[PDB]
């Protein structure tokens, strides 16, 4: 899955976004990792994530 | 005002979180938690607590609709079933809602609830 | 790969997507373009982006406003070109007064009081002089536009506030119109998911509203508000959400707000035309857009039977077609009534409405009195405890 | 790859059961509600996710914990560029051994001038220094 | 024309085959190799590759046939399920098929499609 951001959803609500159709969601931290995120909040509300299980 | 409701409840913090130089933080005892615990829910909306991701009354995704009957039949289904997901202390007994007589646009709704458990009146207002 | 022959021929050409003709919701775009090829008509129709770009040029303010409206779900739209040149870069204040003495020039009044297919307008060129035009620059433009939609009967417009919240407030306060109930305002820009993701294009929060108007009248009628509806495309409200809490004013002149909810989207909050309450009826944007829209389809009902003996005979059936479709309309949810005679009226007798000169004069005096419902804004919980009722079983 | 190993620990889930058993030890009796809704908890799980934010970052790779913001470098990487291996192993020219594997690299193109920096064998075939 | 949508689709080869002194064959990444997955199995008709035998639109045994509403409802039905097997990336969502107001014989089909996995629209065209 690839997730585009809008305006200061937090990492914890956007990965329960991702239980929609990922067959129970990534986990949080675990978002993070694949991504590749330098902060739990590190990221711009213009950036795509990547989801994948 | 006893020590007895407190032993069915519990103490918390009171949802106006003003803090006292005695006693510290004032606390809700216990047929007023649960009072206050209601107050909590309808203040919050769905989505902006932090890790709890759907805890709140999502009135909001229901406004600027027309005032008609089937509004009002789904407000009292949406505010029974939420009462008893995020508040297991308090059972709602009646919904009325209903506009106001001075204001046409807004609609008052009055949540009649007793506490499990106990039948025992406040005796004044207070806390 | 024979282009000639016959065979399946791939072709980068786009054709047009089946249009579904709402009718009482289509808006123009009323601007600068760089173009202004089309040499037959005034204002002409678009359909979709890759035929306005052929139709109108290319990379301008006025394009992503129309690529932002047919994202949204709008599906047919008019183009009313201004003749002048386009702007610079930032707005001179010596060229913004040659946008609004355009706006009030007879050359793009007569386009639109002469089309009446047309049932709302807007200027997406108005936030163009957001940056460097110095506050009365702005009710200069208003005062153009709401004087605009008083040519013709069903007209509405959709309008961009300052950005600046003192140059806000001081718009609301100043504009003094006669006419302010044919006018909502929706505040923050947009930043939208066009480059120049990371500098997302600023844009008119108007253009996105105009498709969920449109949006919201092809399955909930016009009786429906448009607001509380998520917009697409867009990133984020370039001014912060409580920053403009001070704009709602519940006894003066109220502004509708974008608001950002977690985890629900962008959303248009709130649905109120610019107006202070002084006991007025046309208070919200949808009761407004629905006495104007039993206007003009008891119009389309009264234009059939115009030449006609003006006896006692074609009142009845005046009175009878107009009661029958106000009464379609009160049983669709329409106009506040728990019977007929509670939510509408009509009455057409010559002793009633007319004298015996006006028919003499020729002509017919309809009365139609109407209800209209209230859009639930405001909610309030009491939360009472009951186990006084209980009664002991 | 330090984050695979602690990802069950540095949680949400996990810290705020360490963080109530603190409380039902130590204020059971003056705190007893815990539930979702007072104050109290919402404070705590405001500051059981900033620790697990601020944990998380503990667990990124070590090589780019080390490396600072490209403003502000010294010139070559992580370790500085005196202690590779090539200075922090070597030592010194004592022995006469290396004395002659010193006197053996000389090489005319490490002159500092002439014969167009193309011709020349080493220096020396062979060195031999003794007292 | 990010480096994100390259890691769900991969790069590819671009069906115009063009080779460049630099960087070799010129690559179709990601949200583009999926519009050119879709031009291949358009032009190509089913028996001419090489072993798979069964690969391509077959558009051509239904040419030659009178426009009328019964052949323009089978050609929306062979253009859903063939995408549905040769194209496991970019899901259908609309099929318009009309004939074209210029010319009466020739007919216009259009595909709307999305891609699996993502909502990102393209900034602009190119590649």
């Amino acid at each position: 899955i690839a997730l585009r951001i809008q305006d200061g959803v937090s990492l914890a609500l956007m990965a329960a976004s991702t239980a929609s159709t990922l067959s129970g969601g990534v986990d949080y931290l675990t978002l993070a990792w694949q991504n590749g995120l330098d902060n739990l909040n590190g990221f711009v509300p213009g950036e795509i994530l990547q989801a994948t299980r | 005002e006893n020590q007895i409701l407190t032993q069915l409840y519990g103490r918390g913090w009171a949802f106006p979180p003003v803090f006292s130089l005695e006693k510290g933080v004032e606390m809700a005892e216990g047929a007023e938690d649960v009072r206050q615990s209601l107050q909590i829910l309808f203040s919050t909306e769905p989505g902006e607590r932090l890790m709890r991701e759907n805890y709140g009354c999502g009135l909001n995704d229901f406004m600027f609709e027309n005032i008609r009957n089937e509004l009002i039949a789904e407000i009292e289904s949406h505010i029974h079933d939420n009462v008893l997901r995020y508040e297991p202390r308090a059972d709602m007994t009646d919904i009325q809602v209903r506009q106001s007589p001075g204001m046409g646009n807004t609609l008052q709704v009055q949540v009649m609830y007793r506490l499990r458990g106990s039948d025992i009146n406040q005796q004044i207002q207070g806390v | 790969m024979e282009r000639l022959q016959p065979g399946v021929t791939l072709t980068e050409s786009i054709i047009t997507m089946g249009q579904q003709e709402i009718p009482s919701a289509v808006p123009v775009f009323i601007g600068y373009t760089v173009r202004y090829p089309e040499q037959s008509e005034a204002s002409v129709r678009i359909d979709s982006l890759a035929e306005y770009t052929s139709l109108f040029g290319d990379d301008h303010v006025m394009m992503f406003a129309v690529r932002h409206y047919f994202d949204n779900g709008g599906q047919q739209a008019f183009v009313l070109p201004l003749k002048d040149n386009m702007p610079s870069v930032e707005m001179t204040t010596a060229e913004a007064e040659n946008l609004i003495a355009a706006l009030r020039s007879a050359t793009v009044s007569e386009a639109i009081g002469g089309h009446s297919q047309i049932t709302l307008i807007l200027v997406p060129d108005m936030a163009r002089l957001n940056d460097s035009d110095i506050v009365s620059l702005w009710s200069q433009g208003w005062e153009a536009l709401l004087q605009l939609s008083q040519v013709r009967p069903n007209l509405f417009v959709l309008l961009d506030a300052p950005d600046n919240v003192e140059q806000a407030q001081k718009c609301m306060t100043t504009l003094s119109s006669d006419y302010r109930q044919w006018g909502a305002a929706y505040w923050p820009r947009l930043e939208t998911t066009y480059q120049k993701i990371f500098q997302g294009t600023v844009l008119s929060p108007t253009a996105a509203v105009a498709a969920v108007i449109q949006r919201t009248d092809n399955d909930a009628g016009v009786w429906k508000a448009p607001a509380n509806i998520a917009l697409s495309q867009v990133i984020r409200p370039v001014k912060s959400y409580l920053q403009g809490s001070v704009l709602f004013n519940s006894s003066g002149t109220s502004l509708n707000v974008i608001r950002s909810f977690p985890g629900k989207g962008i959303r248009v909050w709130g649905c109120r035309t610019l107006e202070n309450t002084d006991n007025t009826q046309w208070r919200y944007l949808q009761t407004r857009r629905l006495v104007s829209y039993v206007t003009a389809h008891l119009t389309q009902l009264a234009r059939m039977y115009v030449f006609e003996p003006n006896n006692e005979l074609t009142w009845m059936k005046l009175k009878g077609q107009s009661y029958n479709w106000l009464r379609q309309l009160w049983l669709q949810g329409g106009l506040y009534g728990s019977q007929e005679d509670e939510a509408f009226n009509i009455l057409l007798g010559v002793n009633e409405t007319m004298t015996e000169d006006d028919v003499r004069a020729g002509k017919m005096i309809m009365k139609v009195e109407l209800a209209v419902l209230f859009p639930a804004e405001f909610i309030e919980i009491s939360l009472v405890f009951n186990t006084q009722t209980e009664a002991l079983s | 790859a330090l984050f695979h190993s602690v990802k069950d620990d540095i949680h949400f889930d996990t810290l705020l059961e360490q963080a109530h058993q603190v409380i039902e030890k130590q204020a059971e009796k003056l705190w007893s509600d815990t539930a979702e809704h007072d104050p109290g908890i919402t404070f705590l799980q405001g500051i059981s996710y900033g620790v697990s934010d601020l944990a998380y970052r503990h667990t990124l790779p070590l090589k780019d914990l080390l490396t600072p913001a490209p403003d502000e470098q010294q010139q070559e990487g992580i370790f500085p560029a005196e202690f590779g291996p090539h200075n922090t192993l070597t030592c010194g020219p004592v022995t006469a051994d290396d004395y002659r594997k010193a006197l053996l690299d000389l090489h005319s193109s490490d002159s500092l001038d002439g014969t167009q920096q193309d011709e020349g064998d080493f220096l020396f075939r062979s060195v031999q220094l003794v007292r």
